[PDB]
RNA sequence: UGCCUGGCGGCCGUAGCGCGGUGGUCCCACCUGACCCCAUGCCGAACUCAGAAGUGAAACGCCGUAGCGCCGAUGGUAGUGUGGGGUCUCCCCAUGCGAGAGUAGGGAACUGCCAGGCAA
RNA sequence: GCUCAACGGAUAAAAGGUACUCCGGGGAUAACAGGCUGAUACCGCCCAAGAGUUCAUAUCGACGGCGGUGUUUGGCACCU
RNA sequence: UCCUCCUAAAGAGUAACGGAGGAGCACGAAGGUUGGCUAAUCCUGGUCGGACAUCAGGAGGUUAGUGCAAUGGCAUAAGCC
RNA sequence: GUGAAGAGGGAAACAACCCAGACCGCCAGCUAAGGUCCCAAAGUCAUGGUUAAGUGGGAAACGAUGUGGGAAGGCCCAGAC
């Protein structure tokens, strides 16, 4: 339960759909005083990693910049009908 | 400082906008290299019919 | 069939839109019911037709207890 | 609930006369005491104020609310009103039946001077 | 065969069946038949898919219908020419986007589901897939 | 300066509901009374007048609490202007705009003039 | 003083027949044939509740679904 | 012929033998203005009296009402007195 | 927007589709759409893969150890298929 995550630069529907068409997807980490932080990751690792009822519960540590942040995830969007994540709502 | 605008499409199957815009910018055929003042209402004209122009 | 039928339109709306200078008098809104009101130096005829009542600029506000809309015209 | 009854029932007077953009003279009764103040033609600022409760003229009357009373209430109200330049009023009931202390009240400041 | 106990209006224009579906979540039961294609089904196919469902399965499980057609479909006479008037409503649909959860079963194997659902699938125009409720 | 009332606004739910309170020296309320003013399509209930034995019950004001209502990012999604494209009932791409719903969270309004009482 | 309601009101005042017909025009508009389309018609296929002594798929195939053809009934009025 | 809604693509306008309804009036009070008022529908108790007539309190708050369709509008009430 | 009222190049031929608006001449050059082995002007161009069906060069539900990529999930030296 640990993944490496990206920063994001661009954002919008342009930039996530050209994301989401290249292996990855958009998330957001957010709470507490301090500022949200909009976070790209890779798709095929996060799909294998949803399967455990483990990861709707448990406190993951995502890596960004060096930095291991600890969330858990509250939110979440499925593709409509193709078996795949759209975007995911980290509550730290 | 100066910016030069150069048509590099027709002006038939466009819009009256498109139309416009063109007469506004001073563009009267394709290949047509006018300069104009750079102001942020040029570059918007400029945005308006970014497809059929050219920037230099 | 059975209907096939309509009246004339009416050409209600907003006539004079917020910031334009009217003259007194000048038509603001015709509508059916006071969907916006009359607020400063606008008055309201029997057709709930707002109309200007001094040479000024129309100001559209959004005031009161249950939040309506008036129409306002400062010089 | 009687207030919110009475503020509604005055509503239509309010409302109507800071459209026309006149100098009200609010007056407010109560079982004892009677109040009065004249408020400027935006409604917020008050220019001239007085009542019952004020002592200067609860030490002279016998009773603070009364007929009696709310004329020497509605005299004070004018006598104030002229000094500070004001003449041309309109007359607030708010929402009070214009029969007893209110007329007493009005029929004092018409005979102050003040003009209504 | 499935549809309104009375409506406001009895005939509807035809409108255009665009966009995603929202009913794409699998809520009550345990799995659930996803349409994947767009589409619309009439009242006849959806009893008919039930009908292959239920059969399948037995007496025993659930099975809920997370669609219904309300929508009235009109159709002009044999031998008619065009005009005079809009035509008669002959049947009803439901508008079908993609994503859209149709059928939701449970109380079953998920062995003995999928070729329940194959069933159902077989009666219906649209192309569908089977999906299973994930917690969150 | 402050703490308590009343009057009239500004602002209209972060401001409203419920629940739990607590306040009477003035202020407010009920309360007292019914020749007089006035009142009831019956009724001093209401409206009205003349009062001061009572209380803070109700109503009102103030403090406390999220049970609701209410406000609400960031990110994504839908939609869509313009020029393209496709497998063209429907989509997609470049670029511009960008929701609604939900989510973290916020959240028992904030004030204006004026009057009165009390600690000064 | 007017359902001048054919409601910008031709007159105060007006219905029919023609296969005995005629003139001016129209493929601006039908009947035949062609065309475009394919609801219908025809012809296939997809799923399998059942029948078949037992046994879905020898032979049928309900409920539904997807195509082809231009052969029927049609629609449209693009040619004449 | 006239009115209302949608079609009508967030100003106006916009067709079809497209989709639904109305009008050819009514009123010396149903106008004026002044001064008041607040509804539906339930709950419980009460003579005849019962689901429902009239009464009392409590609940909800505009689901009401608007001389007539439909629309927009109204507690300051355009509502009912 | 185009034709009507617009020729010219392309889409085999093809008023409305893509490119583009003919004042006249020249045996000049650069480009648009679209193209470049031969009919017929120009790449038998360069590199990396896919395709074996003549797909390209008409079509659906549904059917299939076709064939490429991936990302995972079931077992070994106690020797699984
Ligand atoms: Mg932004
Ligand atoms: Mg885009
Ligand atoms: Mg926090
Ligand atoms: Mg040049
Ligand atoms: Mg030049
Ligand atoms: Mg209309
Ligand atoms: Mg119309
Ligand atoms: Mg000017
Ligand atoms: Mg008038
Ligand atoms: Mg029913
Ligand atoms: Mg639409
Ligand atoms: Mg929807
Ligand atoms: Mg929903
Ligand atoms: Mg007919
Ligand atoms: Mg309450
Ligand atoms: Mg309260
Ligand atoms: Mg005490
Ligand atoms: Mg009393
Ligand atoms: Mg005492
Ligand atoms: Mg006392
Ligand atoms: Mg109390
Ligand atoms: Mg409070
Ligand atoms: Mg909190
Ligand atoms: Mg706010
Ligand atoms: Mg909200
Ligand atoms: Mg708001
Ligand atoms: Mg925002
Ligand atoms: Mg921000
Ligand atoms: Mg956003
Ligand atoms: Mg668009
Ligand atoms: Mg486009
Ligand atoms: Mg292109
Ligand atoms: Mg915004
Ligand atoms: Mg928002
Ligand atoms: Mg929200
Ligand atoms: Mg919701
Ligand atoms: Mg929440
Ligand atoms: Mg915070
Ligand atoms: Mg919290
Ligand atoms: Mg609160
Ligand atoms: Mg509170
Ligand atoms: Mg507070
Ligand atoms: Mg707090
Ligand atoms: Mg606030
Ligand atoms: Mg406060
Ligand atoms: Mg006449
Ligand atoms: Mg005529
Ligand atoms: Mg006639
Ligand atoms: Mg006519
Ligand atoms: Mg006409
Ligand atoms: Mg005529
Ligand atoms: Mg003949
Ligand atoms: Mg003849
Ligand atoms: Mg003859
Ligand atoms: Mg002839
Ligand atoms: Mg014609
Ligand atoms: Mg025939
Ligand atoms: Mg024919
Ligand atoms: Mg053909
Ligand atoms: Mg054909
Ligand atoms: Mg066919
Ligand atoms: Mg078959
Ligand atoms: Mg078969
Ligand atoms: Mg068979
Ligand atoms: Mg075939
Ligand atoms: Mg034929
Ligand atoms: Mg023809
Ligand atoms: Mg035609
Ligand atoms: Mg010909
Ligand atoms: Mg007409
Ligand atoms: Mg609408
Ligand atoms: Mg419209
Ligand atoms: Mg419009
Ligand atoms: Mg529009
Ligand atoms: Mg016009
Ligand atoms: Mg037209
Ligand atoms: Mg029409
Ligand atoms: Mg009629
Ligand atoms: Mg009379
Ligand atoms: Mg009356
Ligand atoms: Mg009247
Ligand atoms: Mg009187
Ligand atoms: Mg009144
Ligand atoms: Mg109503
Ligand atoms: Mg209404
Ligand atoms: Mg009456
Ligand atoms: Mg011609
Ligand atoms: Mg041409
Ligand atoms: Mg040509
Ligand atoms: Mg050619
Ligand atoms: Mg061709
Ligand atoms: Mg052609
Ligand atoms: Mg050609
Ligand atoms: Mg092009
Ligand atoms: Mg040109
Ligand atoms: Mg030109
Ligand atoms: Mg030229
Ligand atoms: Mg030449
Ligand atoms: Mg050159
Ligand atoms: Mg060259
Ligand atoms: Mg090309
Ligand atoms: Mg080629
Ligand atoms: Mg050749
Ligand atoms: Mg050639
Ligand atoms: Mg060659
Ligand atoms: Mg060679
Ligand atoms: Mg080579
Ligand atoms: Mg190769
Ligand atoms: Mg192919
Ligand atoms: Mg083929
Ligand atoms: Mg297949
Ligand atoms: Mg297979
Ligand atoms: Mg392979
Ligand atoms: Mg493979
Ligand atoms: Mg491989
Ligand atoms: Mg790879
Ligand atoms: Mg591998």
């Amino acid at each position: 339960f640990t993944i490496n995550a990206e920063v994001r630069k661009e954002q919008g529907k342009g930039a996530s759909r050209r994301l989401r068409a290249a292996n990855k997807f958009p998330a957001i980490i957010y709470g507490g005083k301090e500022a949200p932080l909009a976070i790209e990751l890779d798709h095929d690792k996060v799909m294998n990693m949803q399967a455990k009822a483990e990861f709707y519960s448990e406190v993951l540590t995502i890596v960004v910049d060096g930095k291991e942040i600890k969330v858990k995830a509250q939110d979440v969007q499925r593709h409509p009908y193709k078996p795949k994540l759209q975007h995911i709502d980290f509550v730290r | 400082k100066t910016i030069k605008i150069t048509q590099t499409r027709s002006a038939i199957g466009r819009l009256p906008k498109h139309k416009a815009t063109l007469l506004g910018l001073g563009l009267r055929r394709i290949g047509h290299t006018v300069e104009r003042e750079d102001t942020p209402a040029i570059r918007g004209m400029i945005n308006a019919v970014s497809f059929m122009v050219k920037v230099e | 069939t059975r209907n096939g039928r309509d009246s004339e339109a009416k050409r209600l709306g907003v006539k004079r839109f917020g910031g334009e200078s009217v003259l007194a008098g000048s038509i603001i809104v015709r509508q059916r019911g006071t969907k916006f009101h009359a607020g400063a130096n606008v008055g309201c005829g029997r057709d709930h037709t707002l109309f200007a009542k001094a040479d000024g600029k129309v100001k559209f506000e959004v005031k009161g207890p249950k939040n309506r809309k008036f129409i306002s015209i400062e010089a | 609930d009687k207030k919110s009854a009475r503020i509604r029932r005055a509503t239509r007077a309010r409302r109507k006369l800071q459209e026309l953009g006149a100098t009200r003279l609010v007056v407010h009764r109560t079982p004892r005491h009677i109040y009065a103040q004249v408020i400027a033609p935006n409604g917020s600022e008050v220019l001239v104020a007085a009542s019952t409760v004020e002592k200067a003229i609860a030490e002279q009357l016998k009773y603070t609310g009364n007929k009696d009373a709310a004329a020497a209430v509605g005299k004070a109200v004018a006598e104030r009103a002229l000094e500070k330049g004001i003449k041309d009023v309109s007359f607030d009931r708010s929402g009070f039946q214009y029969h007893g202390r209110v007329q007493a009240l009005a029929d004092a400041a018409r005979e102050a001077g003040l003009q209504f | 065969m499935l549809q309104p106990k009375r409506t406001k209006f009895r005939k509807m224009h035809k409108g255009r069946n665009r966009g995603l579906a929202q009913g794409t979540d699998v809520s009550f039961g345990s799995f659930g038949l996803k349409a994947v294609g767009r589409g619309r089904l009439t009242a006849r196919q959806i009893e008919a898919a039930r009908r292959a469902m239920t059969r399948a399965v037995k007496r025993q499980g659930k099975i809920w219908i997370r669609v219904f057609p309300d929508k009235p479909i009109t159709e002009k006479p044999l031998a008619v020419r065009m005009g005079k008037g809009k035509g008669n409503v002959e049947y009803w649909v439901a508008l079908i986007q993609p994503g859209k959860v149709l059928y939701e079963m449970d109380g079953v194997p998920e062995e003995l589901a999928r070729e329940a659902f194959k069933l159902a699938a077989a009666k219906l125009p649209i192309k569908t897939t089977f999906v299973t409720k994930t917690v969150m």
